[PDB]
């Protein structure tokens, strides 16, 4: 009707309420645009912040079927929560998601830990980097006849607004997905100007991409930037490049066999929801001047391994705040830049 | 017409991201709106002239991600004598590490990431509808240039055509 035009767009969840008439349709009278919690579940949750060994236990149940990898998976529980998403008076947004890029040699679990973050997340698209019948995950152009016009279909990428999505085979996407991640990743959004319309998106939408070499194996001894088989730019736009090797070594490979052959799901979900609806940290003086001391001290690895980018500084606060807001405090701690630098010592190195 | 952006952008700021990774249409098609404001398109559907002003602002990187000391500025560019020639400001926004200067972009950074405010300086930041109005009451100025100015402005020019003129 006449009263409730102005409230419907497409991408948006939507729950209608009406009519289901056959002169087969529904007289919509009623739009809201949009797992429970009790009181049991709060004392659970406020029981569980105040002790100091939460993280790497919470970090260790995500995935039992998979053998070592927990500084790679502290990572994915620190960007499957989130970050705050900040927004600056009279000025452009600050970028508060995450993203994370893994390489290495494609005889471990990565194709299978994305079911696991697909099955465990609150909202997750996964698409496989090739294939997208449009022009990517974004969108796409289509004709109608009913109209006779041009209509926009929207493939991905604009469907989850907060969530997020995984990205497999990277190394085969093209250049055209590559550029507009190129401006999903700065942005925190995306823009798109087509024959007709000129317009910009802004959904959220952290990233986790897995990628392969072109070499197929990769060791120690070859370097580390020609095996990536990517440019420098998708570098500095990837915050945290996780590199798992797997050199055949007789003392280590002894109990994966017993391992495969031998905290819950509903309660983590519950836990990232109202970590992220409830508590927004801040920052302190004694957390500052570390991360400041850290990033000084990298900015070292220019010299003997990898680039130091501006937008790294932005990196390592964030993750900071993730752990700060892991263990459910108001403000940020000195621990939770501690152990970001953990974090950057084990995926730098 | 169904143009690319450049149509139903016409008066105003036109922005390119990642300008090296482009191609030769693309280029070809920029360099003739930026040298002339005029796009003119002859092909089996029309043979017509679209005019637009735009403001190109460019944003681009080196051929190896950073930049080169030992390499010349020529070769350190991708882009051709014709395109840059065209472009009267060229901006080498180049980063390099210090010890006293990057504490404040740290201090920057980590004021905006611990709330939204602007740092306590004895000046406030302006709303964009001010500005905006003061734009466009500026836009309607014609300013005349004296001849104490031409007289400073043609000796400059002839001292900087030799300077230039390896």
């Amino acid at each position: 009707d006449d009263d409730l035009v102005d409230k419907t767009k497409p991408g948006d969840r939507v729950n209608v309420v009406g009519v289901f008439k056959s002169l087969t349709l529904i007289l919509g009278n009623t739009v809201y645009p949009l797992q429970m919690l009790t009181d049991f579940d709060i004392r659970n949750i406020n029981k569980l912040s105040k002790k100091k060994d939460i993280f790497d236990i919470l970090s260790q149940s995500l995935a039992p079927s998979i053998y070592g990898h927990d500084h790679i998976k502290k990572a994915i529980l620190l960007m499957l929560m989130g970050g705050v998403e900040k927004n600056l008076e009279n000025g452009s947004h600050l970028r508060g998601d995450i993203n994370i890029l893994m390489v290495g040699d494609p005889s471990t679990a990565k194709s299978q830990l994305l079911r696991f973050v697909l099955n465990t997340a609150s909202l997750a698209i996964a698409t496989t980097g090739r294939g997208s019948s449009g022009v990517g995950l974004t969108a796409a152009v289509t004709t109608d006849r009913e109209t006779g016009e041009r209509r926009l279909e929207a493939g991905a990428m604009v469907l989850a607004d907060r969530g997020v999505v995984c990205i497999d085979e990277f190394d085969k996407m093209t250049d055209v997905d590559r550029v507009a991640i190129h401006e999903v990743m700065e942005q925190q959004t995306v823009t798109i100007a087509k024959a007709g319309i000129h317009t910009t998106l802004n959904a959220r939408c952290s990233v986790i991409a897995a990628a392969n070499p072109v070499f197929g194996q990769y060791d120690v001894n070859r370097d580390p930037h020609q095996n990536i088989a990517l440019p420098d730019s998708l570098l500095s736009r990837f915050d945290l490049l996780f590199v798992v090797t797997d050199d055949i070594n007789e003392i280590r490979d002894r109990s994966i066999s017993e391992h495969v052959l031998r905290v819950t799901i509903p309660f983590l979900r519950k836990y990232v929801q109202y970590a992220k609806e409830r508590v927004i940290p801040q920052l302190t003086q004694e957390a500052i001047n570390v991360i400041v001391k850290n990033y000084t001290d990298l900015r070292d690895d220019n010299t003997k391994k990898s680039p130091i980018t501006a937008r790294t500084l932005e990196t390592l606060i964030r993750l900071a705040t993730a752990h700060a807001k892991v263990r459910l405090s108001k403000t940020v701690n000195k621990v939770d830049a501690k152990v970001a630098a953990n974090l950057l010592r084990f995926a730098l190195l | 017409l169904e143009g690319g952006a450049l149509v139903l952008a016409d008066n105003g700021i036109c922005c390119i991201d990642e300008f090296d990774k482009m191609d030769e249409s693309d280029r070809t098609a920029i360099h003739e709106v930026m040298e002339q404001q005029t796009i003119s398109i002859s092909k089996a559907g029309i043979n017509t002239t679209l005019n637009a002003r735009t403001s190109i602002l460019a944003a681009a990187n080196p051929l190896y991600g950073r930049y080169n000391p030992r390499l010349s500025p020529l070769d350190n560019i991708n882009l051709p004598a014709a395109l840059l020639s065209r472009f009267d400001i060229l901006f080498l926004m180049l980063d390099i590490p210090s010890r006293d200067d990057d504490e404040k972009l740290a201090e920057h950074v980590t004021y905006v990431h611990m709330h939204n405010k602007q740092p306590d300086l004895d000046f406030t930041p302006v709303e964009p509808s001010k500005m905006r109005e003061y734009i466009a009451y500026a836009k309607t100025k014609r300013p005349v240039m004296s001849e104490a100015v031409n007289d400073y402005v043609v000796q400059a020019y002839i001292r900087l055509r030799q300077d230039s003129k390896d």
